[PDB]
């Protein structure tokens, strides 16, 4: 499995943000004792996106001029990646 | 001790609050998930799905 | 891949590792349990419907008699003992006393493969061959020797199956005693070994003392059939055969039951996070039950014509044996108290079912101990209710406790608790509907080993019909759960 | 409603006494288990130290014993009460269990078509209030003469002549069975006794 | 074991320092270890939350 | 797992491993070595669990067949042998379970029905008519089937 790393939606006119990502899921059954699940939302990562989201929350809620970010289709939402902490 | 200093600093910090308590502008997760499915290509079918489908 | 195939075959045939022999015993036991269950379903379908709906002819009731006899033999000698004693006995006994192997590593493999030889002979004799043995699981002469429906060789093959199973059990018993007596690690005394080892030791002592007598009885049957002697003929002593067989018969019963007590005690220590209440008391009660079981054999022959003094004596001895089991039941009830057993565990609920069903079966069987009252209950459905609400609800549920406790440990995958809940609860409810009515159909006079019954007994068989459908559902659930246990996911998408 | 004999009455009364005892014990344990389970499931009353109590263990071992000697004595007396009426008879009857039919004084009795499984063409007749001796055996294999409503169930074993004492008080027909596997037609080998 | 009062005062001072610098860290580390084990045996792998 | 032969040869008493170049398997009949790999009970499960995988995958035909044989193998072998040797028993069972066989049932009759409460007690029983023929699915009962005469 290899999907996109978690991102942050941000709506401009409304000025409202929120994290998002792809959640894998499967039919429930017995587990495995010798296995702690790896990072599945952010594959092949040390799970820093949580820290980046926590750090960037103050930046985003305070009001960010994200005109330099791509949009999502024809809506008012733009995607901010959580690869590195957001300062702007 | 450094442990005592850190504990006291954290205790004072949480009085101010945490993002889950202080953040005002924040969308519900259902709206975000619906937007994800309605606009972005599925990572399996490589196309845009209307909504959530089991198969 | 020739080398790989031969290596696997050598791994599972030349082995002497107690773990591998234990898993093999467990596999064979589960398979034979399923076969016995299928035959039981055939029997039940014969009983539920009216008018010999399956055999269609009075002359062909020999098929039904063959079904009951093979059901009994399969479920007693190849289901419980291989599982209760063979599987956990081999897998755990060396580990619980801190040692590598059992004493006599080769005799362990010899035991398992003797069991397999017996199963093979039995399966070939009673399926591929015509007109098989149809004399009930207690092969009473002259029915099993001087009859018309029992003339083929496959009957003698079934008797030899009994012989091989006896040999296997004797070897296993000697091995268990020897390993537990000398290989204990330093600092562990004989009476400080955990409860399961002690119960296995006493079970082994039981098997050693009685199996030679069963061998003598079976050799008597074979000699009567083949060389045409008269040990058990109109000028012989069929009662002598009954005495010998039943001298083996009851020790076999306590051999079956005690290891279940040991396993339940061990698992309880593991899941309630507390020690056994009166561990020394339980161990002494186990040995008491073992010893007292050698003096009660003739409570299965109260109508044969025994002397009046002997009837009274055997009723007394049966009550004596009844006492210490009550002590053990109270000890269990107090053990569970004050503990922190898991509130959502199939092991916990199976323990509850085991306790309740064993108490009820013990009471019903204590009614049958009285010689006088055994006049009205011998060879009715009361006896069937008794030994099925003990065997199929106390021994089976103890093995379910062990199964749901040791699957994660052996395989390293947790258990699907909701699935197991459905299985265990439907097994409980279905089985109760099948056997509980039998009790009140025994007090009403219905004899046993009859494919056709009088019209007075319809309600009991209707409730049995209900129970049989629930049993089919439960066993399918169980098998499908196990198949799901070792199978990876089948659905996965993005949410 | 009559009893049909005195031995059956004695057995019934012993059965009722044991039933009362076992029901009392079951009720006591049910109350105890209800308290224990109700405390447990709510995560109350935990004590890992409570794994021994000498007094309680000794008492709970003693109690079943005293309540069991009474049952044993009652059962023994019931047995001997069954067996006393021997020797006070004036009629003898001999019974042979053939392969799927019975023989009384050299008269054969087989199942009939008027009744499904219960009725027989030739019953066995005994007189009311008259003590009789049944000498029972079998020719081919083991059967079991079973009339449990009169308190009679004795195996007919080849080469072994059993001897039971039968007595009737209520006039009518008692239906019984073979109560021992004997072959294909084991389920169709009924017994009919007429007390007149 | 402190015998005279001076040794008692010395032992008390040492114990206060050790409590500030060695014992409370041990307590917090052990508490974190217990909670980490509880989290490890959670999520459907073990019997966490069934009792206790 | 992988053989330990290099260590065994460079070990401390290599003369004990000369037999290992004869017709001899390493795991079963060779002297164990201080540095041997640890062998587990169910190697498939042991290698699959730490990776989060159940040992058998249903998508692979070989694995599906192997697991079927492990769980349902002897059961179906016994069933097939029984059906081959007793074709008439299963034929009769199929007839009865499909309502094709009726012992002596008539048309339009009522039959006793009681669930429990001990033996037949006239104060508790009901009488039932066949819903199949009430609807109309049944008009006559087949007679070509085997009939237990003399019962
Ligand atoms: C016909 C049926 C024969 C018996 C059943 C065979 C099933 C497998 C068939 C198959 O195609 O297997 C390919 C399959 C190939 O393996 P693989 O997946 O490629 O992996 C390679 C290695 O095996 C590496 O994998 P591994 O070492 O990890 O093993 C995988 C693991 C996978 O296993 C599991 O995951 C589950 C195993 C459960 C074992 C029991 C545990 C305790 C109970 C738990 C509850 C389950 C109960 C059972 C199921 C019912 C549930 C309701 O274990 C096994 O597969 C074997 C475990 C032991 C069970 C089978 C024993 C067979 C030999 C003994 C025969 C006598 C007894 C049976 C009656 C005959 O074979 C095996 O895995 C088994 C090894 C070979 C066994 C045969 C050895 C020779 C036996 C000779 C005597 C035969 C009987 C007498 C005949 C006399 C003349 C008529
Ligand atoms: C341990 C022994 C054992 C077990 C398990 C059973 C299980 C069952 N038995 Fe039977 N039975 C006997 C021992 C046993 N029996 C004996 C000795 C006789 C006398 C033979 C004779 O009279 O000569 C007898 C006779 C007997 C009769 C006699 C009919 C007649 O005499 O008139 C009937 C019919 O109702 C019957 C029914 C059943 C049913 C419906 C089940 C089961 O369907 C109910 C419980 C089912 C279970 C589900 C158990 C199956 C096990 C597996 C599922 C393995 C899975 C793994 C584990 C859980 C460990 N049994
Ligand atoms: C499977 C295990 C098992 C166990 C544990 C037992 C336990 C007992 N059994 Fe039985 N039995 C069988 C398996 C078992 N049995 C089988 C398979 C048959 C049929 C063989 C066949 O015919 O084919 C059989 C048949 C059988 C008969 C045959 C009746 C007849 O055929 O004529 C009799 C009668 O004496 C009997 C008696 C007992 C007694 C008195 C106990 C006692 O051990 C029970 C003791 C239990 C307790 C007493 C519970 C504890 C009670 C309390 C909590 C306190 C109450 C105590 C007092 C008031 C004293 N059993
Ligand atoms: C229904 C009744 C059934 C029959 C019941 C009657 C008994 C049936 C047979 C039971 C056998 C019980 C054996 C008990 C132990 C015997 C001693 C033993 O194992 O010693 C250790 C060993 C076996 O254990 P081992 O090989 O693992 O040894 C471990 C390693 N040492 C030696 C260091 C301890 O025995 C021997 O070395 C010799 C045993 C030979 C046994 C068979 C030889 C003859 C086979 C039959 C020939 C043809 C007959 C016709
Ligand atoms: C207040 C309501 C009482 C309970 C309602 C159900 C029972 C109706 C009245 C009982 C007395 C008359 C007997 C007739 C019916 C008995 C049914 C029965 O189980 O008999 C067995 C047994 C047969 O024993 P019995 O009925 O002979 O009891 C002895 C009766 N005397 C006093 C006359 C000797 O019945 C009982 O034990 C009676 C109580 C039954 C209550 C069952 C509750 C638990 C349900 C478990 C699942 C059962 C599934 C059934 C589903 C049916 C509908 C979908
Ligand atoms: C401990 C192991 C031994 C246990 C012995 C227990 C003895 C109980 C009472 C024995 C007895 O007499 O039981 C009655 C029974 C049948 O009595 P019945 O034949 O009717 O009366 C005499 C008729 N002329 O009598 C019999 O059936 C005869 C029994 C004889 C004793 C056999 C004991 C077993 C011997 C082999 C194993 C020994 C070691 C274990
Ligand atoms: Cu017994
Ligand atoms: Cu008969
Ligand atoms: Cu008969
Ligand atoms: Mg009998």
């Amino acid at each position: 499995m290899n999907h996109e790393r978690p991102w942050v939606f941000l709506n401009k006119v409304t000025g409202k943000w929120g994290a998002c990502g792809w959640q894998p899921f499967w039919k429930a059954t017995s587990q495995s004792l010798n296995y702690i699940p790896d990072n599945f939302i952010a594959l092949r990562t040390n799970g820093s996106w949580v820290r980046n989201l926590w750090q960037s929350s103050k930046v985003l809620d305070r009001g960010l001029n994200a005109s330099g970010y791509p949009t999502v289709g024809t809506t008012d939402w733009v995607r901010i990646p959580l690869d590195a902490p957001l300062e702007a | 001790s450094p442990l005592e200093k850190a504990i006291a600093e954290i205790n004072e910090e949480i009085k101010s609050g945490t993002p889950w308590d202080t953040l005002k502008n924040r969308a519900d997760p259902k709206e975000l998930h619906a937007l994800k499915f309605a606009q972005l290509p599925h990572p399996i079918t490589k196309k845009v799905e209307g909504k959530f489908k089991y198969f | 891949m020739i080398n790989n195939i031969m290596h696997m075959i050598n791994k599972y045939t030349l082995t002497t590792s107690h773990k591998i022999i234990g898993i093999l015993y467990g596999y064979m036991g589960y398979i034979a349990g399923i076969l016995g269950y299928i035959i039981s379903m055939l029997i039940r379908m014969e009983l539920n419907t009216q008018g010999l709906a399956i055999v269609r002819k009075v002359k062909e009731v020999t098929i039904y008699n063959n079904w009951i006899t093979i059901h009994g033999l399969i479920m007693l000698f190849v289901f419980i003992m291989p599982v209760g004693i063979g599987f956990y006995g081999n897998y755990l006994i060396p580990m619980l006393i801190g040692t590598s192997e059992l004493s006599m590593p080769r005799m362990n493999g010899i035991s398992f493969w003797m069991l397999i030889v017996g199963v093979v002979i039995f399966v070939i004799s009673n399926v591929l061959m015509s007109k098989p043995i149809s004399s009930g699981w207690t092969l009473y002469p002259p029915l099993s020797t001087r009859d018309a429906d029992n003339i083929g060789v496959n009957i003698d093959l079934s008797l030899l199956v009994v012989h091989v199973l006896g040999i296997s059990s004797t070897i296993g018993s000697v091995n268990y005693i020897t390993t537990n007596k000398y290989n204990r690690h330093v600092g562990l005394t004989f009476m400080n070994i955990n409860i399961y080892n002690f119960s296995i030791i006493v079970t082994s002592i039981l098997l050693i003392g009685s199996l030679p007598i069963l061998g003598v009885a079976i050799t008597g049957l074979l000699l009567d059939r083949n060389i045409n002697s008269t040990i058990y003929d109109v000028i012989g002593d069929p009662v002598l055969y009954q005495h010998l067989f039943w001298f083996f018969g009851h020790p076999e019963v306590y051999v079956i039951i005690l290891p279940v007590f040991g396993l339940t005690s061990l698992i309880l220590t593991s899941i309630i996070h507390k020690d056994i209440f009166g561990r020394e008391g339980m161990m002494y009660c186990i040995i008491s039950i073992g010893v007292v079981g050698y003096f009660v054999w003739a409570h299965h022959m109260f109508t044969v014509g025994l002397d009046i003094d002997s009837r009274s004596y055997f009723s007394i001895a049966t009550s004596i044996i009844s006492i210490p089991t009550s002590v053990k039941m109270f000890s269990y009830i107090n053990t569970w108290a004050s503990g922190r057993g898991f509130r959502g565990n199939n092991s916990s609920w199976s323990f509850f079912s085991f306790l309740i069903c064993f108490c009820f079966g013990g009471f019903t069987g204590l009614l049958l101990s009285s010689g006088s009252l055994d006049i009205m209950l011998h060879d009715t459905y009361f006896v069937v209710g008794h030994f099925h609400t003990v065997l199929s609800l106390a021994a089976t549920f103890g093995l379910l406790i062990a199964h749901y406790f040791f699957l994660p440990i052996i395989f390293s995958y947790s258990i699907f608790e909701s699935f197991s809940f459905y299985h265990t609860f439907l097994l409980l409810v279905g089985a109760l509907l099948v056997f509980y009515p039998m009790h009140l159909a025994g007090l009403s006079g219905m004899a046993r080993r009859v494919p056709e019954y009088a019209d007075i007994f319809i309600p009991f068989m209707t409730v049995g019909f209900h129970g049989t459908f629930l049993l089919i559902f439960s066993t399918l659930t169980f098998i499908r759960s196990y198949f799901q246990f070792l199978s990876h996911i089948n659905h996965s998408n993005y949410l | 409603m009559r009893y049909g004999n005195r031995e059956i009455e004695s057995i019934i009364l012993f059965f009722d006494q044991t039933i009362i005892l076992y029901t009392s014990i079951i009720n006591a344990l049910i109350v105890g288990i209800i308290i224990i389970i109700r405390k447990w499931y709510n995560r109350k009353g935990i004590c890992n130290q409570y794994i021994y109590h000498i007094k309680i263990e000794v008492i709970w071992t003693i109690l079943p014993i005293i309540f069991l000697i009474v049952i044993v004595l009652h059962s023994v007396t019931v047995i001997y009460n069954l067996e006393i009426n021997k020797g006070t008879n004036n009629k003898y009857i001999n019974v042979i269990g053939n392969q799927w039919y019975w023989i009384y004084n050299n008269i054969e009795s087989r199942i009939s078509s008027l009744g499904r499984i219960i009725l027989v063409d030739q019953p066995l007749f005994i007189k009311a209030n008259n003590n009789t001796h049944l000498i029972i055996s079998s020719l081919d294999v083991i059967h079991s003469f079973a009339l449990p409503t009169l308190g009679i169930k004795v195996d007919a074993i080849p080469g072994r002549i059993n001897n039971i004492s039968i007595n009737g008080l209520t006039q009518g027909l008692y239906v019984g069975y073979c109560s021992e596997l004997c072959g294909s037609g084991h389920a169709f080998m009924p017994i009919n006794l007429i007390v007149y | 074991v402190a015998k005279d009062k001076y040794q008692l005062a010395k032992q008390m001072a040492e114990f206060q320092y050790k409590k500030s610098y060695f014992e409370k860290p041990w307590g917090y580390m052990f508490a974190y270890y217990c909670d980490e084990d509880r989290a490890r045996l959670c999520g459907g792998i073990g019997y966490v939350g069934h009792h206790g | 797992h992988g053989s330990n032969l290099y260590n065994r040869v460079h070990g401390n008493l290599p003369q004990l491993y000369v037999e290992q170049l004869y017709n001899t398997d390493e795991i079963l009949d060779t002297v164990p070595h201080s540095s041997d790999p640890v062998h587990h009970m169910f190697p498939k499960c042991a290698a699959a669990s730490p990776l989060g995988f159940r040992p058998y995958d249903n998508n692979k035909l070989w694995d599906a067949f192997v697991l079927w044989a492990i769980v349902y193998g002897v059961t179906t072998i016994f069933c097939v042998l029984h059906i081959l040797k007793y074709p008439q028993i299963w034929k009769h069972l199929f007839e009865t379970l499909t309502f094709q066989y009726t012992y002596q049932r008539e048309i339009g009759e009522e039959y006793v029905w009681q669930y429990g409460g001990g033996g037949l007690n006239p104060a508790k029983w009901r009488f039932v008519k066949s819903p199949l023929e009430e609807l109309g699915l049944v008009t006559e009962y087949r007679s070509d089937l085997d009939y237990p005469d003399d019962l």
